[PDB]
RNA sequence: GCUUGAGUCUCGUAGAGGGGGGUAGAAUUCCAGGUGUAGCGGUGAAAUGCGUAGAGAUCUGGAGGAAUACCGGUGGCGAAGGCGGCCCCCUGGACGAAGACUGACGCUCAGGUGCGAAAGCGUGGGGAGCAAACAGGAUUAGAUACCCUGGUAGUCCACGCCGUAAACGAUGUCGACUUGGAGGUUGUGCCCUUGAGGCGUGGCUUCCGGAGCUAACGCGUUAAGUCGACCGCCUGGGGAGUACGGCCGCAAGGUUAAAACUCAAAUGAAUUGACGGGGGCCCGCACAAGCGGUGGAGCAUGUGGUUUAAUUCGAUGCAACG
């Protein structure tokens, strides 16, 4: 992101700022949309929350 | 005869390739190189050892103009992401901004469906 | 396999000793004739001292110590490689891997005797030269010009 | 006649309700210009393709089309189909809250009318990206495919038309009732509201489960429970959701919908095993890691084939073949 260090460093860590981009974001669109498809998997994650 | 102290350190870090390139402070080229000149093919040219590779070769290319700040702009997923910035670092540049210039689908354009298997 | 292996103790040369040396009639075995093999050894030896100055033994040894690989290419799906993938060997298997080549070497040589073959052979070591030294140069050349993780 | 059914009115509630009209930014693309140079792109590898005629990348400017990152969730809204930036205008539905009126005005429905995703078809616009088709390249033995590089129609819009979809909660619709748990959302009354909150009472909505039901899986107060009202449909599979005809359509076909013949099952759910180039896990010289062979050569020895009057007979993937 545009988060940046404060002081010159290579400690200082840049894939901290992958946080908010990258994230679902990219990396799993170059394939077609379909809206059947991510309406569906949600569902799986709600037996695991309660369960 | 651009000489400035300070340009863009801009990264293509390309799943399939990674290209290195530095820019003017205004967006005027001043160097590059690839996996390509580093002598990769495959997804090999993706890794964090072929970065290197370019990023040093794009250094010989472009210190002689006298620049030594980064203003590091990744782009797209590809390995070697950050071995690049800590390269140019470790040969005579100084980080100063790591800032974002990334394409971000708002499906802008109709994605294809690429490899099926 | 349960657990992992053991070490297995072996006998250093008995004139000189050195285990490295001793590894080096291992290497030398066929036929199981360790006997016939105690001649060569010293043979191989005496060559490498007139010639050569750092001690008797560091007529092999560091000769040697300098034309091992320090990394060894299999391959396996974990990482994300179809790749033929660097790996630092322990320092025991260095040498192994060596001592062989060396010894393919002279058999490639008809120069007359396992002595005198393998003994100029292993002289050309310190001078980084003969096919013995190559394979090196070829494991190391694939690895580092063709990364793929390590 | 009566009001508690139903319905309207009133006052609000929230929302991707709809339709038309405006509009934003990102992104991709192209065009223009600058910079910069020998590759780019792709893949599992590659090649076609695209590069010195200066691309890719990078910046700057312009143009356009389509879609709206995040938001964003079994979240919400709609009868269903279905509906995503943002605004305006016109407008629909739901709900809740008080009361108030009306006075069974209702439910459902063969026929009929209306709504109908996508593709498609007509006419005119428009054309970024992707992509049937189509053309190379690659894979394979073949490859009219998966795979790569492109790319036309189309997708988009206006208007009309066709009316289909495992049109799916595979559950007709409406109403009436019957244990409960936990969650979502959305109103409202009340509580030192002395808590970010505590108790009620509704609307819509998921997951789980008792009884019960079912063949089981499960469904489970939004039922497949327990009832009713009316309608729709089914009546072995294959033949065949086809033919023939009628009807509708511009057409494609849709719509209605058989019979002969033919088979003894077809079918559902679940069990066990088996298998899976399924998944998770775990082993064995199984592999890796090594070291030595065989297959090259000759001979021994067995077999097959063939010949011979007989080449005695048996053994045949490992698990027959000194």
């Amino acid at each position: 992101i545009k988060v940046r260090e404060n002081e010159p460093f290579d400690v200082a860590l840049r894939r901290f700022k992958r946080s908010c981009e990258k994230a679902g974001v990219l990396a799993e669109v170059r394939r077609r949309e379909f809206y059947e498809k991510p309406t569906t998997e949600r569902k799986r994650a709600k037996a695991s929350a309660v369960k | 005869r651009k000489q400035v102290s300070d340009g863009v350190a801009h990264i293509h870090a390309s799943f399939n390739n990674t290209i290195v390139t530095i820019t003017d402070r205004q967006g005027n080229a001043l160097g590059w190189a690839t996996a390509g000149g580093s002598g990769f093919r495959g997804s090999r040219k993706s890794t964090p050892f072929a970065a290197q590779v370019a990023a040093e070769r794009c250094a010989d290319a472009v210190k002689e103009y006298g620049i030594k700040n980064l203003e590091v702009m990744v782009k797209g997923p590809g390995p070697g992401r950050e071995s690049t910035i800590r390269a140019l670092n470790a040969a005579g540049f100084r980080i100063t901004n790591i800032t974002d210039v990334t394409p971000i689908p708002h499906n802008g354009c109709r994605p294809p469906k690429k490899r099926r298997v | 396999r349960r657990r992992v292996i053991g070490q297995r103790k072996i006998l250093p040369d008995p004139k000189f000793g050195s285990e490295l040396l001793a590894k080096f009639v291992n290497i030398l075995m066929v036929d199981g004739k360790k006997s016939t093999a105690e001649s060569i050894v010293y043979s191989a030896l005496e060559t490498l001292a007139q010639r050569s100055g750092k001690s008797e033994l560091e007529a092999f040894e560091v000769a040697l110590e300098n034309v091992r690989p320090t990394v060894e290419v299999k391959s396996r799906r974990v990482g994300g490689s179809t790749y033929q993938v660097p790996v630092e060997v322990r320092p025991v298997r260095r040498n192994a891997l060596a001592m062989r080549w060396i010894v393919e070497a002279a058999r490639k040589r008809g120069d007359k005797s396992m002595a005198l073959r393998l003994a100029n052979e292993l002289s050309d070591a310190a001078e980084n030269k003969g096919t013995a030294v190559k394979k090196r140069e070829d494991v190391h050349r694939m690895a580092e010009a063709n990364k793929a993780f390590a």
